[PDB]
Order: structure tokens, then sequence, then C-alpha cells
């Protein structure tokens, strides 16, 4: 706990892989909310 | 896409035969008014010419662009079918 200023502590993205980004999406998709929706399926509907 | 030879009215005569000169294959005419073309600035002003000369004529009104609505920002829509899927 003591203030030291000497180390990186930025060390966790040396163990990132390939699918890491799209794996923390997939996680966060519980925490999010109703998205909202235009009318159609699409615009070429 | 430009307009500039769409400002002034015009008159022309009926297309007749045209035939192949037997020497040379070139294009062969008996027809004196066949490259007849005449300018005028309104209607009244050509069925008047026509009239005092004696021909039969037909009048066909003219066609003008109808005005449209343009909106870049419909290329953007977020509910309509006018939104592009490439620019």
């Amino acid at each position: 706990e003591p203030f030291d200023n000497t180390t990186y502590k930025n060390l966790q993205h040396h163990d990132y892989s390939t699918y890491t980004f799209l794996d923390l999406n997939l996680d966060l998709s519980k925490f999010r909310m109703p998205q909202p929706s235009s009318g159609r399926e699409s615009p070429r509907h | 896409s430009g307009v500039n030879n769409t400002k002034k009215w015009k008159m022309e005569f009926d297309t007749r035969e045209r035939w192949e000169n037997p020497l040379m294959g070139w294009a062969s005419t008996a027809d004196p008014l066949s490259n007849l073309v005449l300018t005028f600035s309104t209607k009244e002003d050509a069925v008047a010419f026509a009239e005092k000369n004696g021909w039969s004529y037909d009048v066909e009104e003219r066609k003008v662009p109808k005005p449209k609505s343009k909106s870049y920002g419909a290329n953007f829509s977020w509910n309509k079918r006018t939104r592009v899927s490439t620019k």
C-alpha cells in the first residue's frame, strides 16, 4: 500500500489473446438495456 | 445534363424517303425541306409563321422538368427506406 511510483501496474495486457475483446463484450451483454427500434427489420424492408 | 437547347421552339417537317446512291452508297433525297429547321421564341410565333405559309402543323406542348424535393439528410434516415447503403 505505501506509495510506490517505480512499477508499471498495467501488465495484464501481456496475457490478452485473439478473442479477448469479443469475449468481454459477450459477458457485457447481460448488463445492457433494451435497444431502441426503428420500426422495420432493415432499411430494405 | 445541359438544358440550353430546350429554351426555344423549333419547326420541322415530315421525314421523307432517303435512298442509297447506286455508285457510292451515299444517302440521296428528293425532299427539298429535309434539313429545314426554323427557330421561334414562342409557340404563337411559330403557329403564325406556319399559317401564313399555308403549312399544316401539329403543336406539341413543352415538357418542363417538375420541381422536386432534394434532401441530403434523408440519405441517413432513422426509420425510412431512403437510407442509402453506400456513398
